[PDB]
């Protein structure tokens, strides 16, 4: 079939008409990013020759291809500490929760460390790391270990949390100030053109969808095994990318044996020379091809970490204004969760929900002078006329303390009369 | 066959007519003995980067 | 350790920052003799957090950093017919 | 050490260079790593055999150099392109972005020119000298809620003010400076203090 691009929505425009939100919901996304990749490392020497000194010896003569090749996989497998560091540690310390999670009906023990597991995960990151050798290395080929375990990275992002939800965005800035949670998610809402008392007065409205959404990711995930597929796929190209590699130890490259033992078992050195060399440079070839794609794949992952890192600066150690940068809606806060080689946020948003039709007015004309709304939009619903903050419909009387006066009303197209109480 | 390794004792089916294996990269990793039809395998000597 | 078998480090429970990372929450450090120990996240911070009260500055200081960029490279420039064949 | 990653370019460039001349010094499986001393002793039909095996060698020395310094300068336009968008952001603008332009609440950066590099010096405000208050989300006056226009309600023990949340000021709590919104029976932790009207 020809594919769809989305359904059609016609919007019902016109020149003196507004949807305006009634309500919304909170809602929270999934996000997930290539932090760091396997840190291999490809003995030259002992891949293309094993322990033949015979072979050792004629490949001095390509000079310092091996020094080269394991230097840039030395260089790559560097940056996936630096990729991981970046990401993670940005606090300068390690932050603990409260003992009582009291945080005004918000609930983060989804996102929170578990006690009661040894790895001191949360139970998202539990899940996480459950959804996401030999032949190799008896060929030369090694994997070295992060500098930062699974476990101190788990403390870096528990102490990002407990940062974020005891101290806002301070922490981010400079010293941690406490502020009650509910307090904190009034200044986000703020942040988002929204009044604190929306906040308020609907305090347990917003952690009743911000608890059920939570809960949603850990179901969102659990059965979607697609979910991670973003470090899956990494893990996946770096498996093969080895496993080819070591499947070029058994080409012959024009040799009478793709075993260098069966070559110096059976020719003495003046012909041995020549059915190896076609073997160094069978295996030279195939290495420099490996270790070329670890550089270009290498870069991507750096690029991805790059993202990640800037977002967790943005996304969790601030509120961001940048349209879908963290999440889709307008951004309130994001929590980060460890993953395999990765980092997962969860983007908590504002989304407008329930909008109405009404009609509105650039100005209000009283007294021969245009009024226009300090903060919100001039709104209609059929007969009196309000003033509404822009993001959430809350009509109040259209007065001289939520107005201001620029000019008269010949100027304003779309004025319309109206008028402005005095207090 | 000639190589370099540690020999062990095998717990590998090898079937009457096998006499000698393979992993998964293409190289031996086991063999028969040829006097005693024992089956052995094929480690190498430990080695790492320093 | 998991990184290997580390010889000629004195191996501390003292957790101080990485200096010469080993691998696997391992770093080493000269100390005069040079140790092993598992390195420091961070000094800890329990957060005076409760549902009424709030840290607010009441001062301030002006801090200056200093970030640097690369921006360029060496442009070099490599006659291949002369570097092979002279 | 401090400009170590402009140290970090200059030392892999020039690592690059120096390990594409010492190429020139491999045989390659030839009698000689010299290519005159191949053309003074042999005569075409056997020289020609000895040449192809430098300019395999050599060629291939030079498609690594290459390929490398287009992978390199990859990392290094990207790195420029976040200098010039740190340019853009911090200096001929202040920026929202956290950690984007320093640490802190960006005020003001500087650039100044460094070989193949560029510094910023980045000027943020840095919060100092925090202490405790009693805080509520709401003041309760004539049974109407509260709230802060700007800043945030604190009580320093006995009373009750609204002050900016970045800095400690504490102002009296009036009409001029709070926004009413319902009354006092939906906020959780609304508290009772005077609201003073000019
Ligand atoms: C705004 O939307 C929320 C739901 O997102 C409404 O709350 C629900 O109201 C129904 C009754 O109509 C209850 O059965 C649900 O349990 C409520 N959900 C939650 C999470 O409490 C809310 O009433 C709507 N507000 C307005 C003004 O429409
Ligand atoms: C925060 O939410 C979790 C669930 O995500 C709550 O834990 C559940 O508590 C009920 C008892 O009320 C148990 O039957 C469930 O098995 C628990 N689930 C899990 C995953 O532990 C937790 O109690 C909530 N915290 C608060 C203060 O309400
Ligand atoms: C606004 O009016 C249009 C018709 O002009 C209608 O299609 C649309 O659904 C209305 N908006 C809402 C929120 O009902
Ligand atoms: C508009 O709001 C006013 C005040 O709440 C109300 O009296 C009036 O009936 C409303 N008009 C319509 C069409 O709902
Ligand atoms: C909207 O368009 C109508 C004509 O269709 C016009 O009479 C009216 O004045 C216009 N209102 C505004 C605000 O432009
Ligand atoms: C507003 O009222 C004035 C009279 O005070 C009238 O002259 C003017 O035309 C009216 N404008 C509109 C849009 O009704
Ligand atoms: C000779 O080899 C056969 C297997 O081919 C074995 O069964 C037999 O015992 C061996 N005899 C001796 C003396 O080793
Ligand atoms: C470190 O602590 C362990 C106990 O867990 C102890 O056995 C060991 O001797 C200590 N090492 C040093 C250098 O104190
Ligand atoms: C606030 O009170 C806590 C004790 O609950 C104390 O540890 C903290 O240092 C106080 N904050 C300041 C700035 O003194
Ligand atoms: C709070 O501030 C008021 C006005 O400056 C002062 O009179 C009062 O003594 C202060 N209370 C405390 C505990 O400092
Ligand atoms: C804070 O918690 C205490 C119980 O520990 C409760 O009595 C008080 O009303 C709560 N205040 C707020 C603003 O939630
Ligand atoms: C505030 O004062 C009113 C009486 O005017 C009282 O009924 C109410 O319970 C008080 N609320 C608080 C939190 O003290």
């Amino acid at each position: 079939y020809t594919m769809s691009l989305g359904a059609e929505n016609s919007v019902a425009y016109s020149n003196n008409s507004i949807a305006i939100p009634t309500n919304f919901t909170i809602s929270v996304t999934t996000e997930i990013l290539p932090v760091s990749m396997t840190k291999t490392s490809v003995d030259c020497t002992m891949y293309i020759c094993g322990d033949s000194t015979e072979c050792s010896n004629l490949l001095l003569q390509y000079g310092s291809f091996c020094t080269q090749l394991n230097r840039a996989l030395t260089g790559i497998a560097v940056e996936q500490d630096k990729n991981t560091q970046e990401v993670f540690a940005q606090v300068k310390q390690i932050y603990k929760t409260p003992p009582i999670k009291d945080f005004g009906g918000f609930n983060f023990s989804q996102i929170l460390p578990d006690p009661s597991k040894p790895s001191k995960r949360s139970p998202i990151e539990d899940l996480l790391f459950n959804k996401v050798i030999c032949a190799q290395k008896f060929n030369g080929l090694t994997v070295l270990p992060p500098l930062l375990t699974d476990e101190m990275i788990a403390q870096y992002t528990s102490a990002l949390l407990a940062g974020t939800i005891t101290s806002g965005w301070t922490f981010g800035a400079g010293p941690a100030l406490q502020i009650p949670f509910p307090m904190q998610m009034a200044y986000r809402f703020n942040g988002i053109g929204v009044t604190q008392n929306v906040l308020y007065e609907n305090q347990k409205l917003i952690a009743n969808q911000f608890n059920s959404a939570i809960g949603k990711i850990q179901d969102s995930l659990s059965s979607t095994p697609s979910a991670l597929g973003k470090l899956q796929d990494v893990v996946n190209q770096n498996a093969q990318a080895l496993n080819t590699l070591v499947k070029q130890l058994s080409s012959n490259f024009g040799a009478i044996s793709s075993v260098l033992n069966d070559i110096l078992s059976r020719l003495d050195p003046p012909e041995a020379e020549v059915q190896i060399d076609r073997l160094i440079t069978g295996r030279l070839q195939s290495l420099q091809t490996y270790v070329t794609q670890q550089l270009i794949r290498a870069a991507e992952i750096r690029a991805s970490a790059n993202l990640a890192a800037t977002k967790m600066s943005e996304c969790v150690l601030g509120q961001s204004k940048r349209v879908d940068f963290c999440g889709k809606g307008y951004h309130l806060m994001s929590f980060p969760q460890s993953a395999p080689h990765g980092v997962v946020f969860l983007h908590v948003t504002y989304v407008p929900a329930q909008e109405k039709n009404f009609t509105t007015a650039p100005a209000i004309c009283h007294d021969g002078k245009a009024h226009f709304p300090r903060e919100g939009v001039f709104v209609s619903n059929g007969t009196h006329w309000f003033v509404t903050q822009r993001n959430f419909y809350e009509p109040q009387i259209i007065t001289t303390d939520n107005t201001f006066v620029s000019g008269n009303c010949d100027v304003v197209i779309g004025i319309v009369n109206n008028t402005v109480y005095d207090p | 066959l000639t190589g370099t390794g540690v020999l062990t004792e095998s717990n590998k089916k090898f079937l009457p007519f096998q006499q000698f294996g393979r992993d998964i990269a293409d190289t031996t990793d086991a063999v028969r003995d040829p006097q005693t039809l024992e089956i052995l395998d094929i480690t190498p000597c430990s080695f790492g980067g320093v | 350790t998991r990184a290997g078998c580390l010889i000629g480090a004195e191996h501390v429970n003292n957790s101080y920052e990485c200096d010469i990372p080993i691998g696997a929450g391992i770093c080493a450090s000269y100390q005069q003799s040079i140790i092993a120990y598992t390195m420091s996240l961070g000094a800890e911070n329990s957060v005076a957090y409760s549902n009424n009260s709030i840290a607010i500055p009441t001062n301030f200081t002006i801090s200056v950093t200093t970030e640097i960029l690369p921006v360029s490279m060496t442009k070099t420039s490599v006659d291949c017919t002369m570097y092979i064949c002279g």
